[PDB]
RNA sequence: UGGCACCUCGAUGUCGGCUCGUCGCAUCCUGGGGCUGAAGAAGGUCCCAAGGGUUGGGCUGUUCGCCCAUUAAAGCGGCACGCGAGCUGGGUUCAGAACGUCGUGAGACAGUUCGGUCUCUAUCCGCCACGGGCGCAGGAGGCUUGAGGGGGGCUCUUCCUAGUACGAGAGGACCGGAAGGGACGCACCUCUGGUUUCCCAGCUGUCCCUCCAGGGGCAUAAGCUGGGUAGCCAUGUGCGGAAGGGAUAACCGCUGAAAGCAUCUAAGCGGGAAGCCCGCCCCAAGAUGAGGCCUCCCACGGCGUCAAGCCGGUAAGGACCCGGGAAGACCACCCGGUGGAUGGGCCGGGGGUGUAAGCGCCGCGAGGCGUUGAGCCGACCGGUCCCAAUCGUCCGAGGUCU
RNA sequence: GCGAAUGCCGGCAUGAGUAACGAUAAAGAGGGUGAGAAUCCCUCUCGCCGUAAGCCCAAGGGUUCCUACGCAAUGGUCGU
RNA sequence: UGAGGGAAAGGUGAAAAGAACCCCGGGAGGGGAGUGAAAUAGAGCCUGAAACCGUGGGCUUACAAGCAGUCACGGCCCCGC
């Protein structure tokens, strides 16, 4: 009755969901924005803020822990070599979450906009 | 008839020189009091409670603007407490006694659009031996022509919990002064964070 | 926490080893049974050269189950396996060695006897 | 032909009293403040753009 | 500050917080017992300590012994005012935390999947506080 | 069990069981009382009393009935022999087949046995819950009395009084007190035990990242095993029934004529039950009989069929939108919306898991050691404005009459 | 000469914006065409079959094959 | 499979004189303009009913219970000097 579960069950199941949370780090990170639904969008800002604070110690353990997410060795270098230095003046919160309208015609679905904080 | 606003923090287990109690951790503060009630006035004779501390800027003022008692308005619903009667300023635990029984009435947890069966109890239809669906159905609610019409609570699915409720014959273990705080005997009504009121049991 | 159609194993020496138990003497539905509680069970296999035979109906009391016994204190505590004390009509053992440890409640519950027997009462 | 069945049909004062309800509500509709066009609240104008920081792309 | 350890801290100003904390390994724990009216015979209880739930103020532990055939387990609170909590035998190698495995095979293979350790031994030995230093001088 | 054949042959599903109840008393117990061939206990019978209970099993398809262990009791009936738009199909009322009997035979038997399709969508009334509109004769934010309605309305054992009264003795109370139980109901997750779906660890096979190492996918919609915090429960914990008042039924009376005596009654006054109404708790002013109290705002800003009952903005307020919540199907309820800790991230604490990767040493190697209670963290509790509730928009009385 | 025949034929209702939308193998994202894209084309990830959910024939079906132009109707939604 | 069974589907206008052209709209669909005696005579288009679905006006309904009707009193609205 999910009394205090906080869940965001998804209508899917659970290697779908943290496959899921893996394909849209990959596309949220190889371009940046990124557009999809709303409840989607909503818990994967707490999935991408993990891996850019698992992105800020680089220390060769944290590298690995990425790579259990993120399996393009290219798409990690990238993250560690154009991601991490010029947001570690920042402390939390590296995701900005901003709802778009034009909802979907097949769907009737609310939009939502999320990208990285500049 | 002496009577506290509460709200549950949280439960645990106090040791005795025997025996441990599990107790209930309770903070009933310092509680402002807003208006006492008259016989000539409206005859039932109430006191009305208030308490946890509101900024005065989410107010809308047919609340902000009670007179000189407790000009810093507070947040949760002002309850008299039934005959209950302070000296004017506030009500403080001390009023309270180690060893005194005490009734806890708050709100319960809603379970939602609770089932029949963890609603009342029922048993339901096994689930071998060729069961159709009946493995958590009620059953029959009723008879053929004569009476007809079902009768008036049956005893079916619906909001259980969410209601005010009040559990009884407390005995008071401990009082903490320094913070206000109250320690019943268990099985309070309410959620971590729910707020009560605690009057005197009778049990006479 | 025993209940009917429960093989308690007898940790006496009246010829009884194992024996199932139906009705708990409580009141008019027993449905469980703690641990200084007497049962009524049938003996289904026992040692030879006992009085207790196969398929009496005898009375016990039920020493150790492996349940928990909750002390008032906070503490609890469990055991191995079932066993109980074939007891009489009259509240004495039949036995005058009973096997293994038993708990407390059996003293501040009446049975002496049976206590001061046990050799490592826990 | 299975175990619900209407017995009588609903007539107009019923079945056009049970339309009452459900009926669409106006949307919400507050002014851009760049743009001069309506949009629903704590979302984007689709001309204005966020203050024109990440908007609909111009040149 | 409404509600957590700071008001759970409260009735916390009684814990018996000296008495040395311990990993899943053989010892031994004497408790106070109420029999027959008079509150004495403090008795005491050996064995191998089964699952560590530490939660708070009010942790529990449990220590089985096998007893005359019969695998006897005891619930302990660790705060209660039991007086001595004693090691024996520091064996410990919990691999597992909650070692629940050990009440299906009762017979001489509990020391080999719970072996003796060297660690907490040599800090033991090493932290076995026998230094004269009181009225040394 | 019958008799009748009055609606039902364009059909009203038949026995039994499970779940779910409700009602009557002509009461099985618990509560009172009279009589007794009532010394006491245990009894028998009758009057009032239906408030609550009426077990767990074996046998047969069984209702019933016969036995085991208990209890104070395992009551009798109705509600289409309650209940198949709830379920079961064991028997009977389908087609197969066989046994015994009858019949030349086909077949039949209120004789026996094996097997044998039990029909997803609720239109209206009813019921369980939650809502929208309007009303409550000015508009709102709260608090709250209670006309009325349901829940619970249990009950046993041990000890003192007391081995006293009584009885030769065996036996063994009434009155009152103390403790502990059996079932049911409410609340909680601190103790005990569960679930906890990717929280952690280990492991097998294959494929992939990059060869080693280390990782990822699949083997369930968890790949298996061991754990597992919060939350949800009972197998756990704390409580409940009352204590008390009034009128009472059976019954026991006081005074007292009719009827100079007598009499519980004809006037009156009493005692007297788990029964009734009080009392406990919630539901509850849609109790139009629409209650009561505190606080905020209020004449025109234009004119009728005049203080809006001809209209546009607006005061108090409310609504839309977003963040959310032990609040929740949707709705609704509650806390916030930069004057913020409401959610997400992070930090600190609690807690789960158990010595992370890498380095150095030993060993041919699988593996073991120190770095290390380290590494990993879903919820529990605080802090931090790093991000998201930015901007905002729309309704809303203008104070009728005796 | 119609109101009845569980009459027939044609239209429109109730059921109702209700059930269902057809194996619980699984989708996500960035570009392009286009007035209109969760559904069309391309690219990067994830999953499924792989004694087939792959390939080759005979049955059977009869242009369903390819290209170009379009969405009147069909595809259990849209669809370029 | 086959023997066989077996439908519904007529109407513009005298003459297509079948709506050139502008605008919205992807198209469809129309709004204008024009032909036409008539364009609710627009291309399966003569007349075009009823069931059915709506829009606009008058009356009445959020304390009343009925096979829904009839009679009476009254109020409101619309015709008629
Ligand atoms: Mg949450
Ligand atoms: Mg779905
Ligand atoms: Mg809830
Ligand atoms: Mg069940
Ligand atoms: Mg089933
Ligand atoms: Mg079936
Ligand atoms: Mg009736
Ligand atoms: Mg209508
Ligand atoms: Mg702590
Ligand atoms: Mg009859
Ligand atoms: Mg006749
Ligand atoms: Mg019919
Ligand atoms: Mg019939
Ligand atoms: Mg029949
Ligand atoms: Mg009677
Ligand atoms: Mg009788
Ligand atoms: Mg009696
Ligand atoms: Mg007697
Ligand atoms: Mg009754
Ligand atoms: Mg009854
Ligand atoms: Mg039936
Ligand atoms: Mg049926
Ligand atoms: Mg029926
Ligand atoms: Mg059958
Ligand atoms: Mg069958
Ligand atoms: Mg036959
Ligand atoms: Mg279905
Ligand atoms: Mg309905
Ligand atoms: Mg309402
Ligand atoms: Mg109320
Ligand atoms: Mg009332
Ligand atoms: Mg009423
Ligand atoms: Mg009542
Ligand atoms: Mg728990
Ligand atoms: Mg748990
Ligand atoms: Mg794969
Ligand atoms: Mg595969
Ligand atoms: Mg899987
Ligand atoms: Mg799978
Ligand atoms: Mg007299
Ligand atoms: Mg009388
Ligand atoms: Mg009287
Ligand atoms: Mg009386
Ligand atoms: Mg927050
Ligand atoms: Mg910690
Ligand atoms: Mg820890
Ligand atoms: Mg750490
Ligand atoms: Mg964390
Ligand atoms: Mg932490
Ligand atoms: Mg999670
Ligand atoms: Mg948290
Ligand atoms: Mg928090
Ligand atoms: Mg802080
Ligand atoms: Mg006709
Ligand atoms: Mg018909
Ligand atoms: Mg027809
Ligand atoms: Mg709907
Ligand atoms: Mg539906
Ligand atoms: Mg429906
Ligand atoms: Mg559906
Ligand atoms: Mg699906
Ligand atoms: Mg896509
Ligand atoms: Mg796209
Ligand atoms: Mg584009
Ligand atoms: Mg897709
Ligand atoms: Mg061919
Ligand atoms: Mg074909
Ligand atoms: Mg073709
Ligand atoms: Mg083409
Ligand atoms: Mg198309
Ligand atoms: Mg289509
Ligand atoms: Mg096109
Ligand atoms: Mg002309
Ligand atoms: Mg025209
Ligand atoms: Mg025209
Ligand atoms: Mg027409
Ligand atoms: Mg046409
Ligand atoms: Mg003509
Ligand atoms: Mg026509
Ligand atoms: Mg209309
Ligand atoms: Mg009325
Ligand atoms: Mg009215
Ligand atoms: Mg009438």
């Amino acid at each position: 009755m999910r009394h205090l579960k906080s869940g965001r069950k998804l209508n899917r199941h659970s290697s779908h969901r943290l496959a899921l949370y893996r394909n849209q780090a990959k596309s949220l990170l190889t371009h940046g924005r990124i557009t999809t639904t709303v409840p989607k969008a909503k818990e994967l800002r707490g999935f991408v803020d993990h891996l850019i604070h698992l992105a800020k110690r680089g220390d060769l353990h944290a590298r690995r822990l990425v790579l259990r997410d993120l399996q393009d060795v290219k798409l990690v270098r990238k993250l560690f070599d154009e991601i991490a230095p010029r947001y570690r003046d920042r402390q939390g919160g590296y995701t900005r979450v901003l709802k778009l309208a034009e909802r979907r015609r097949g769907d009737g679905a609310p939009l939502a906009l999320v990208e990285l904080v500049e | 008839m002496k009577g506290i606003l509460g709200v549950k923090v949280g439960m645990t287990r106090i040791f005795r020189d025997d025996r441990a109690v599990p107790v209930t951790v309770i903070l009933a503060g310092p509680c402002p009091v807003v208006q006492r009630r008259t016989p000539e006035k409206d005859g039932y004779t109430a006191v009305q409670l208030g308490f946890l501390p509101q900024n005065p800027k989410r107010v809308n003022r047919p609340l902000k603007g009670h007179f000189a008692k407790a000009g810093v308005e507070p947040v949760r619903i002002l309850r008299e407490i039934r005959d209950f009667n302070p000296e004017g300023d506030t009500v403080t635990v001390e009023i309270f006694k180690p060893g005194e029984r005490v009734d806890v009435t708050g709100t319960s947890k809603g379970r939602g659009f609770a089932g029949v069966m963890k609603r009342w109890n029922f048993a339901g239809g096994p689930d071998s031996h060729g069961a159709h669906k009946i493995h958590r159905h009620p059953g029959s609610i009723g008879n053929r022509k004569t009476p007809g019409r079902v009768y008036k609570g049956k005893k079916m699915a619906g909001h259980y919990g969410a209601e005010r409720v009040t559990v009884m014959n407390l005995e008071v273990v401990d009082v903490i002064p320094e913070e206000n705080l109250l320690l019943v005997k268990g099985a309070v009504p309410g959620p971590n964070g729910g707020l009560v009121i605690v009057r005197e049991t009778k049990k006479a | 926490m025993i209940q009917p159609q429960t093989y308690l194993e007898v940790a006496d020496n009246t010829g009884a080893r194992k024996i199932m138990c139906i009705r708990v003497l409580k009141g008019s539905n027993a449905k469980y049974a703690t641990v200084g509680d007497v049962i009524v069970a049938s003996v289904k296999e026992a040692i030879p050269r006992g009085a207790v035979k196969e398929g009496d109906v005898v009375k016990a009391v039920v020493v150790r189950t492996k349940k928990e016994i909750k002390r008032p204190d906070g503490s609890a505590i469990r055991f191995d396996d079932n066993a109980a004390v074939i007891i009489n009509n009259q509240l004495e053992p039949r036995g005058t060695r009973v096997f293994g440890p038993v708990a407390r409640e059996l003293r501040e519950k009446g049975f002496m006897k049976i206590v001061s027997l046990a050799p490592e009462v826990l | 032909a299975k175990h619900p069945v209407p017995k009588k049909k609903t007539s107009k004062a019923r079945r056009d009293a049970r339309r009452s309800h459900h009926a669409l509500t106006p949307p919400t509709l507050v002014p851009c403040p760049e743009c001069k066009a309506m949009k629903p609240p704590h979302t984007v104008c689709p001309e204005c753009g966020y203050y024109a920081g990440r908007k609909v792309l111009e040149v | 500050m409404n509600r957590g350890a700071l008001i759970k801290l409260v009735e916390s100003r009684y814990v018996r917080t000296d008495l040395p904390e311990f990993r899943p390994g053989d010892t031994v724990r004497v408790s106070y017992k109420v029999k027959e009216g008079n509150r004495t015979r403090i008795q005491d209880f050996e064995g191998i300590v089964i699952r560590i739930r530490r939660n708070g103020f009010n942790t529990t532990f449990t220590v089985r012994k096998v007893s005359y055939g019969v695998g006897v387990e005891r619930i302990f609170p660790l705060h209660s005012p039991l007086i001595q909590k004693i090691d024996i035998v520091q064996r410990g190698r919990a691999r597992r935390a909650k070692l629940y495995f050990i009440r299906n095979l009762s017979d001489r293979e509990i020391r080999r999947k719970l072996r003796a350790d060297r660690k907490r031994i040599d800090q033991d030995r090493a932290a076995e506080r026998a230094a004269k230093e009181e009225a040394q001088k």
